[PDB]
């Protein structure tokens, strides 16, 4: 969730900044502002804001809650063996932790809750960020398979970076005994799942051009293979499929 | 925090005008030896936009491209701030004492002028009041691009000087013969346009239509909106017209046109024209020797059409032979005979081929005096350079082309101290103090008013009405009996044709520091900011050059054409229309300009070079290469002997279109009168409605019960009364390209630089995209189509849905209005729209805008800041002042109380714009017409501007194929 | 209260780079946006079509005896209203009872009562010209007021003249309350 | 938001009754136009040019009930009466104005002059130094008929 | 105003017919302050300005931005008063701009107009208490006059 939350930070900067008028973006928020104005909720560029301004939060609060026993462990160590006596006072993020029965059961059902309550959000966050494309009238976007697809792209992208971090978090500063290589083995399946689910959509794209496309959508994908970006798509699909 | 920006009202209130509201003064507009009419807005005595003169029947309220940029020539920076002597900006008050003492006690004094061509009586009469004193005034009218050549061919044909008018509504079939009658370069662009368009305007399942037959040597805009066009090198069009008339019956004429006995497009049209006597026309362009225009007189008289080629006797002005005077001028320069040299509005150092020297004489003679608007190459070389007024401060008089006798209203005081308009300067030479042009001009009229009412009821009436009504020359009859038939053997060949031709957006370079015009796509090719050479792929593939693009920017090779040891190079671009061994190098675009303002550097952290288009200098510098001096002044449009050298420095060349030739797509859907006679429901047949479902417009969505038009909050205002829409009679739409420029001035914009538009952004809202359609590339017959494309302000409107920051809405009356405030710049307003018309204020072009052009942006609309979209808005600004004026006093909006810029400027009455749901207006007649062409209707968008298709009209067989 | 120009954060588009009428223009000698027109210029729609209706210098005689327009009382409604805003200030609502300025002990030239018979028989085109061009001691007002108001004002006057020559005289005036202000 | 919705519900009724009384008048004129200009004009599009409005006017009557009943059903939302009333008067004055624009052409052919009692006929905005529109709205209101336009042509 | 009894159309002319009605020229003061006072060390700018060309350096207030246009005549002719919007000026030595003239308040009238609009009989009357039964006396005009205020983006923002 580190590898998520910081990605979301360097992500959210773009919607704040590929706009030309950054300073006038608080209008996008639904504050009762200095006039009787409010945003337009038919706009996936707005869904993105609430989504990411919820997804930065839920993923954080689910990570922060995820790491309570750490702060308990580190708060417990800061007194007897650690940096300073004043790391304990920094570790008040423990929030009066003792590992008790009364609230550890609650921690489980909450971790269950956010699992079954952040996944329905994850499938809406990236889907929103796909809805912005496919809601349009463009032929290369209006194809409806995209929200599952880009999600699989998020799988096939995200794990494709986690492994880059784990390899370099395994050579020098590594955990041979805890980051078992068998983990990365069973990790790349759910990558390779989307190594083919991503591939099936390219077929559908490349298919519907031949099946019942608009005479533009017929051309829209001939462009992708044959045209300026032949350097991209021939190699890209082949890269993501080979 | 904000400033306290004050307000400085009148002191000595002029009674008529009022602060907030403009009022329309009625000026003229000189160029090219004639004077189009015009009508300004004049916001509080400051001109902001020009318009047409609806009373003047020659124009009937229209303005081509070439005027609206002149409005910005008025407000240029780097015009003529100081008076320059020797090149030094020294002073004025000494010049009057100087030039006055030169003038009164002068005697013979042997002066010369080299004027802009007069077309005005105050100029031509003051010439006599001038020539009365000083003995010999050589008085050469240096026509831009030499003699007009329509007129010199006819002084012998009719035995005396004459000009034609060319109605074209009383006349159907038109062999052009290179004639750009529909060309903004040429004169009388309206009366050529309109009554030609009316012939093209059907409003019926079938009507009798022009069916021209153009035979151009260089692909030009008239050849586009056309039928059966042909490519054939100039310098041989005489040989074309030679075998032409022999197949009609005037004379033998066989030897000149040796090889066109039985050509299809010749023998085809010949039977038709003799079969259309009171309807056929024979024009003639400008790329010829004058015997062609004799043939334009011989056959057109012999054809029987005289009321269709309305002909009008000039005021005895046949003497415009460029050889006869301009050489004969410098033949006196080299002898020390002529002393003074009084240029008015011209750059002959820029122009004026070296084959007949000018600069070699200019440096010989002192007492040089250049009256001038810019400071280009003539001020820099002269000893005195007056500054010049534009025509907006002249009190000038002027003739419309061949007809009425108009007069300027001067609107603004001289913006610059001591401008000293040419007319009173020409009278300052007349041995008195600077004549008040207001009182000078008036003194001519009493000798020539031709109106029984005195001045303060007539002067006030003409200065009001814009045109002296009864004038317009008397109409001559047939003079020719086959006189002019003896300059044929100038059909010379044996070399690459190097023909010149003036783009619609510039005229002999005299309007180059003009962004609205300079960043104006040519209609042939959406080219901007560079002169070019256009030619065939067969010569290119036989020469070795290309218009290759691996970045969508058209990298270009070069030519390095060489004439008589006076070679220069330039970008070569290619077009599938032009013929073998010929290139149309456009002029202007090579006009060095000398700046008074700084280059305005800012830190490297800040962008100025990409934005400050007026920064690095003034505009006309280095935009291309100068080309005028190369030609030979004999038949001074054409040229031979270009020893081409494909050399390096292969640099960019930028366009808006960037491409062409739709792949058989539904975006123009041309159709024949044969096919149109068969299926009037063919604008829909390309993408018809569905199996058993409704017609396409007014097609229901998923929602119909909660649709906002059925809800009040969209329906409840003072607006729903009059839904607005804007059709386009595309049958008369050809790349005049003035549909743009009035949008640019009415609803303000900035310009864009080459360095910027190369990446593909242009802040022209109304794309005027052209397209090619060949028979699956059969013979590479282009058969172009032009069609404007504003933001068809949709109903379903994907863009409206998608601005999260509600900066878009289907405003009442089909209007889909943008707000340049609420937006933020996420640009997905644009990405939805099939028509990428939601432009975007990428950089802050207006912040770097100088203290000069700022007069021009009209004081009624929201100029826009970085990070903001923008689009057509149907010129909403003049909906508001009208609908507001109807909210004050209870009324509807008339059929013509409001006219948009695309409407009021397009001289072909293509756009009509009258409110939908008002059945008496023109739009409901033009929408209820059979071909309500609904562009990309198939996306269930339901838009307004349900415009029309073209109906190209081919010929029955007649040995056409 | 906040005596300085208040904080507006986004000054991007308040003071547009272009300038509307009656706005500062930092170029010209007289810092001003209007740049008044040159004499002799004429609009397209404001010619002296019918000189009677725009001027009184209308025939060989330079003045006119009667109003040219057919005068409904709705014209005179504006006459009454337009009088009591820019003409009753000095001549007064009653014409003779001098308005607040002249009854204000001030250094101003006293004007003649309209009820004087010398004014009760005058070319109405002259009294029009009194507005469009002014008089020896009095300014003009047709420099600014509409021209139909220059007529409506007169019908009210000529009617107000017809108040006298009848015993509908001595209208009550509210001037004293205006001298006090409270 | 002064006192709720029930206040405006009287005037919205006062608009719909004007429409109902105009069902008579418009359909009455639609008889009279067929009587007046039997054959004195093209009349083939130009009569249906007057009918095309009529199917819309009648359609709005059933709506003006639906518009209104959605208001009187719940009087607890002020932001529907001002809008339904702003819609009615516009959907009303439009159809009044559209009847007129089709009806002035009737006189335009029967009379060679579309009369000087046609509209306010004020002028452009720069024709305010001479003629404020205030004068004009007291000409237009007190001279021009809304739907006594063709009954006026019974006098001709 | 408060003790000279001038209504507002005198020197703020072109508020009945124009948009963005004008501050007066200098000429208006020269109607009377050419020969009424001729003494003060307070308006020597004025006398010199008529005797010169530098107009009077007037600051302004109420300057809503120039991307949101406005028209008094569109309001005034339809019955809106200056008490509502520009404040009670009759006792105001210098302008307080007691109203904000921002959108959120600009729009309360275009949603709730009949609380404000005047009968147009003597609209420029700072000492105006409206009658009782004001509202119902007003809505009968919106039913008749058919004003239909704007709620949209098209009106002022363009
Ligand atoms: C009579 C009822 C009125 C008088 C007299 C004036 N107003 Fe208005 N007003 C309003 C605004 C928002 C402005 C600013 C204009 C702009 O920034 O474009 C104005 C302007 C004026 C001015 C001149 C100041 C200027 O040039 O900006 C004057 C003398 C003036 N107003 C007088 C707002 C309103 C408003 C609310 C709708 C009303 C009813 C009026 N103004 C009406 C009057
Ligand atoms: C407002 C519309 C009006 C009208 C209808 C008139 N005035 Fe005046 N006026 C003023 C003064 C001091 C004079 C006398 C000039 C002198 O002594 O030389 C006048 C003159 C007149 C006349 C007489 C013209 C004639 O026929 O001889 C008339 C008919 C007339 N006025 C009408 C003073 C003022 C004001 C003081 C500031 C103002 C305001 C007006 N006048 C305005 C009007
Ligand atoms: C001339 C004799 C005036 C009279 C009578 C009234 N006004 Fe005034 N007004 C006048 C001036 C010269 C100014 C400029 C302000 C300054 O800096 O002195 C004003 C100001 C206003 C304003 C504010 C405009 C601004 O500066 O932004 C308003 C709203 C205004 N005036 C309205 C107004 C009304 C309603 C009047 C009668 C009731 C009135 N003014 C009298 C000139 C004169
Ligand atoms: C005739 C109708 C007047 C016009 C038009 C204007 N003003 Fe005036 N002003 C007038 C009077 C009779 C008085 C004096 C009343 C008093 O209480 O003494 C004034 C006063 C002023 C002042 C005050 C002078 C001082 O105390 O130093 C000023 C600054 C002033 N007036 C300014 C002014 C301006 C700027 C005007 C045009 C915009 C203007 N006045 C019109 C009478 C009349
Ligand atoms: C009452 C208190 C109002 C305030 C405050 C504002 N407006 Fe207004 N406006 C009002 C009415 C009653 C009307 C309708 C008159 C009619 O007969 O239609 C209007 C109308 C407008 C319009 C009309 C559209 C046009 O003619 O261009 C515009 C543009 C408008 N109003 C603008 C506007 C602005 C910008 C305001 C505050 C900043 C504003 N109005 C306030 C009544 C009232
Ligand atoms: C008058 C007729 C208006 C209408 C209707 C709407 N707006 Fe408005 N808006 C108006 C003004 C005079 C102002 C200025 C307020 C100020 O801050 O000084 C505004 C403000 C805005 C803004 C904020 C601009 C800023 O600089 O802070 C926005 C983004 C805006 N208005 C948008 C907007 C939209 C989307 C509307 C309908 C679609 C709308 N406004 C109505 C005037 C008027
Ligand atoms: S519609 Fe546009 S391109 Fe066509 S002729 Fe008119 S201005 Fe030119
Ligand atoms: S075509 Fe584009 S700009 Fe025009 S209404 Fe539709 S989406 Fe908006
Ligand atoms: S309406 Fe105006 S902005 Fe729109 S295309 Fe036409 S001229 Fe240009
Ligand atoms: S999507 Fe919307 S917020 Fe603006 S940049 Fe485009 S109109």
């Amino acid at each position: 969730e580190a590898m998520t939350i910081f990605a979301v930070i360097c992500a959210l900067i773009f919607p704040t900044f590929h706009v030309g008028r950054v300073w006038a973006i608080y209008w996008t928020l639904p504050i009762p502002n200095q006039m009787e104005m409010w945003p337009q909720f038919k706009s996936p560029l707005l869904w993105d804001v609430f989504a990411v301004s919820s997804y930065f939060i839920v993923s954080l609060v689910f990570w922060y809650v995820g790491l309570i026993p750490d702060l308990a462990t580190l708060r417990d160590r800061a007194a007897l063996m650690g940096r300073r006596l004043r790391a304990k006072i920094l570790g008040f993020f423990a929030l009066g932790w003792c590992g008790a029965n009364r609230h550890w059961r609650n921690y489980e059902k909450v971790y269950m809750l956010l699992a079954g309550l952040a996944t329905p959000l994850v499938l809406s966050v990236h889907s929103v960020v796909s809805f912005d494309f496919a809601v349009s009238i463009i032929p290369g976007w209006h194809t409806t398979i995209f929200p599952p697809y880009f999600v699989a792209g998020a799988i096939f992208s995200g794990f494709a970076m986690v492994v880059t971090l784990m390899v370099i978090a395994r050579k020098a500063y590594g955990l041979e005994n805890v980051i078992t290589i068998d983990h990365l083995e069973k990790m790349n399946i759910i990558m390779l799942v989307t190594g083919t689910m991503v591939g099936f959509a390219y077929i559908t794209e490349f298919f519907i051009a031949w099946y019942s496309g608009v005479p533009y959508e017929q051309y829209a994908f001939i462009n992708r293979a044959t045209g300026p970006y032949a350097w991209a798509y021939w190699t890209m699909m082949s890269c993501n499929l080979i | 925090r904000r400033p306290v920006e004050k307000i400085l009202p009148y002191v000595r209130q002029p009674e008529e005008i009022i602060p907030g509201i403009p009022l329309y003064y009625a000026t003229a507009m000189p160029f090219r030896g004639s004077v189009r009419p015009l009508l300004v807005e004049s916001h509080e005595g400051r001109p902001t936009k020009i318009e047409g003169n609806p009373d003047h029947p020659l124009s009937r309220g229209a303005t081509g491209v070439f005027e609206q940029a002149s409005l910005l020539n008025l407000y240029d920076p780097d015009r003529s701030q100081q008076v320059l002597r020797k090149g030094e900006p020294a002073s004025w008050g000494d010049f009057v004492q100087f030039a006055r003492s030169l003038a009164a006690e002068a005697g013979t004094k042997r002066l010369a002028v080299l004027c802009e061509p007069s077309s005005s009586p105050t100029l031509a009469a003051l010439r006599r009041e001038l020539e009365r004193r000083y003995a010999q005034v050589r008085w050469v009218t240096y026509r831009p691009e030499g003699d007009d050549h329509e007129a010199l061919g006819l002084q012998q044909a009719f035995g005396r000087p004459v000009r034609a008018r060319y109605r074209f509504s009383e006349a159907r079939v038109i062999v052009s013969l290179d004639a750009d009658f529909l060309g903004p370069t040429d004169r009388n662009f309206v009366e050529n346009t309109r009554e030609f368009a009316a012939s093209r305007r059907m409003e019926r399942p079938e009507d009798e239509i022009s069916r021209l037959y153009v035979i151009e040597s260089t692909y030009t805009v008239t050849g586009g909106m056309a039928d059966h066009r042909l490519r054939l090198r100039a310098g041989d069009i005489p040989a074309f017209a030679a075998a032409l008339a022999a197949e009609l019956g005037v004379g033998e004429l066989r030897e000149a046109g040796a090889r066109f006995a039985g050509h299809p497009y010749v023998v085809e049209i010949a039977r038709d024209l003799r079969a259309a006597g009171a309807r056929g026309v024979v024009l003639a362009g400008e790329t010829q020797p004058p015997a062609v225009h004799a043939l334009c007189a011989v056959i057109n008289d012999l054809l029987g059409s005289l009321g269709r080629t309305v002909i009008l006797h000039a005021l005895d002005e046949p003497a415009t032979a460029q050889h006869a005077a301009l050489a004969e001028l410098v033949q006196a320069m080299q002898a020390g005979a002529v002393d003074a040299l009084l240029l008015l509005n011209v750059n002959p150092v820029y122009d004026a081929p070296a084959a007949l020297g000018f600069a070699e004489a200019l440096a010989q003679v002192p007492e040089v005096i250049h009256l001038g608007l810019h400071v280009d190459e003539t001020a820099r070389r002269s000893t005195w350079h007056l500054p010049s007024t534009h025509y907006l401060e002249a009190w000038g008089d002027g003739r419309a082309y061949d007809g009425t006798l108009s007069v300027i209203q001067p609107l603004i005081a001289p913006l610059y101290e001591a401008a000293h308009s040419p007319l009173e300067v020409l009278a300052l030479l007349a041995t008195g103090e600077e004549q008040s042009a207001y009182d000078l001009v008036r003194n001519t009229w009493r000798r020539l008013l031709a109106g029984r009412g005195a001045f303060e009821q007539a002067w006030q009436r003409v200065l009001h009405d814009g045109f002296l009504p009864d004038s317009g020359y008397p109409t001559v009859s047939l003079r020719p009996n086959r006189q002019a038939l003896a300059d044929w053997p100038q059909a010379a060949e044996g070399g690459l044709e190097v023909v010149f031709r003036l783009d619609p957006t510039v005229l002999d370079g005299s309007f180059a520091n003009n962004a609205w015009a300079q960043e104006l796509p040519d209609p042939i090719t959406k080219i901007v900011w560079d002169n070019v050479a256009i030619l065939s792929p067969k010569t290119a593939a036989a020469l070795g050059v290309k218009a290759e693009y691996h970045k969508g920017v058209y990298i270009a090779d070069v030519i390095e054409l060489s004439l008589d040891g006076r070679a220069v190079e330039l970008p070569v671009w290619v077009l599938p229309g032009h013929p073998d061994d010929s290139i149309t190098v456009y002029l202007g675009y090579g006009r060095e300009i000398t700046s008074t303002r700084p280059e305005r550097k800012t830190p490297f952290f800040d962008l100025d070079d990409y934005t400050d288009i007026y920064g690095h200098g003034a505009i006309a510098t280095g935009v291309g290469v100068n080309v005028a001096p190369l030609r030979r002044p004999d038949n001074t449009w054409v040229a031979y002997g270009a020893q081409v050298r494909k050399t390096g420095r292969t640099y960019k060349i930028v366009t808006t279109q960037d491409h062409g030739s739709m792949v058989g797509r539904p975006l123009v859907r041309l159709a024949t009168v044969e096919e149109f006679r068969k299926n009037p429901d063919f604008a829909k047949e390309a993408e018809p409605p569905l199996e058993g479902l409704e017609p396409w417009d007014q097609y229901p969505t998923l929602w119909e019960e909660n649709h906002p038009s059925k809800q009040p909050a969209f329906q409840d205002s003072d607006y729903y009364r009059n839904q607005w829409a804007m059709v386009i009679d595309l049958n008369a739409c050809t790349g005049c390209n003035a549909c743009i420029v009035a949008c640019d001035s009415e609803n303000n914009i900035p310009m864009v630089g080459k360095n910027e538009v190369g990446r593909g952004r242009e802040m022209h809202w109304l794309r005027i995209d052209r397209y090619f359609v060949s028979d699956e590339a059969h013979a590479d017959d282009p058969q172009i189509v032009v069609q404007p494309v504003p933001c068809m302000h949709c109903e379903n409107a994907p863009c409206e849905s998608v601005c999260p920051v509600a900066a878009t809405v289907h405003s009442p009356d089909g209007l889909n209005e943008m707000v340049y405030n609420r937006c933020i710049g996420t640009r997905y307003c644009s990405n939805n729209c099939p028509y990428k018309v939601r432009r975007f204020n990428w950089f802050n072009w207006v912040k770097t805008l100088p203290i000069q052009v700022q007069m021009a942006q009209n004081p009624d609309v929201t100029v826009r800041f970085r990070g903001v979209m923008e689009k057509c808005t149907y010129c909403v600004q003049r909906i508001r002042e009208a609908q507001r004026q109807a909210n004050i006093e209870k009324r509807p909006l008339r059929d013509g109380e409001v006219k948009t810029a695309c409407q009021q400027a397009c001289p072909a009455e293509a756009i009509t714009f009258g409110d939908l749901n008002d059945p008496n207006n023109a739009v409901v007649k033009q929408r209820q017409n059979a071909r309500r062409y609904e562009m990309l209707a198939a996306l269930n968008v339901k838009p307004r501007t349900s415009y029309l298709a073209r109906i190209t009209n081919p010929n029955p067989r007649l040995l056409e194929q | 209260i906040s005596s300085k120009p208040p904080v507006h954060p986004n000054l991007n588009m308040d003071f547009q780079e272009k300038f509307e009428a009656q706005e500062l223009n930092p170029f010209f000698a007289d810092r001003r946006a209007m740049r008044p027109p040159v004499p002799g210029t004429v609009p397209r729609g404001l010619l002296k079509e019918d000189t009677p209706f725009y001027f009184g210098k209308t025939a060989d005689g330079a003045y006119v005896e009667r109003i040219p327009v057919a005068v409904t009382p709705e014209l005179v409604a504006r006459g009454r209203e337009r009088y009591n805003i820019y003409c009753a200030v000095c001549h007064g609502q009653a014409g003779d009872g001098q308005g607040i300025i002249m009854r204000g002990n001030y250094g101003y030239t006293p004007a003649p009562s309209f009820h004087d018979d010398r004014l009760r028989n005058v070319e109405d085109g002259y009294i029009f010209d009194v507005i469009s061009h002014g008089v020896r001691n009095m300014p003009a007002y047709g420099h600014q007021i509409p021209v139909a108001d220059r007529w409506a004002i007169v019908a009210y006057v000529r009617a107000l003249q017809r108040s006298q020559h009848a015993t509908a005289a001595d209208v009550p005036e509210e001037v004293r309350a205006r001298l006090q202000g409270e | 938001y002064p006192g709720g919705v029930a206040l405006t519900l009287a005037q919205i009724e006062a608009a719909s009754e004007q429409v109902a009384q105009d069902l008579e008048q418009a359909l009455a004129e639609l008889e009279a136009l067929r009587l007046l200009a039997r054959r004195d004009e093209t009349l083939a599009p130009y009569v249906a040019q007057y009918e095309a409005i009529l199917e819309a006017h009648q359609q709005a009557v059933l709506e003006f009930e639906h518009w209104k009943e959605q208001v009187a059903a719940h009087p607890g939302d002020y932001r529907r009466a001002n809008r339904t009333l702003g819609a009615i008067t516009a959907r009303h004055e439009a159809l009044l104005q559209q009847y007129a624009d089709v009806a002035w052409a009737v006189a335009q052919h029967v009379n060679p002059a579309l009369l000087a009692r046609a509209y306010t006929s004020s002028g452009p905005r720069f024709f305010f130094y001479v003629v404020p529109p205030q004068y004009a709205r007291q000409v237009n209101e007190q001279a021009v008929p809304p739907l006594q336009v063709v009954r006026y042509l019974a006098a001709q | 105003v408060g003790k000279l009894g001038l209504d507002c159309r005198y020197c703020h002319n072109w508020v009945e017919v124009s948009d963005k009605a004008n501050i007066p020229p200098t000429q208006t003061c020269i109607n009377c302050h050419s020969q009424i006072l001729t003494d003060s060390p307070r308006l020597q700018a004025v006398r010199d300005s008529w005797a010169t060309d530098r107009s009077i350096e007037w600051v302004k207030v109420h300057h809503l931005p120039d991307y949101a246009h406005f028209s008094h005549a569109s309001h005034v002719n339809n019955g809106v008063g200056c008490e509502t919007c520009h404040g009670r000026i009759d006792q105001m030595d210098v302008v307080r701009l007691v109203e904000p003239l921002s959108m959120g308040w600009c729009l309360e009238c275009h949603r709730q107009p009949e609380l404000y609009l005047r009968p147009q009989s003597e609209i420029t009357t700072m000492g105006y208490q409206p009658p009782a039964d004001y509202i119902e006396r007003n809505l009968e005009r919106i039913r008749k006059e058919g004003i239909r205020p704007p709620t949209n983006c098209s009106a002022c923002h363009y």
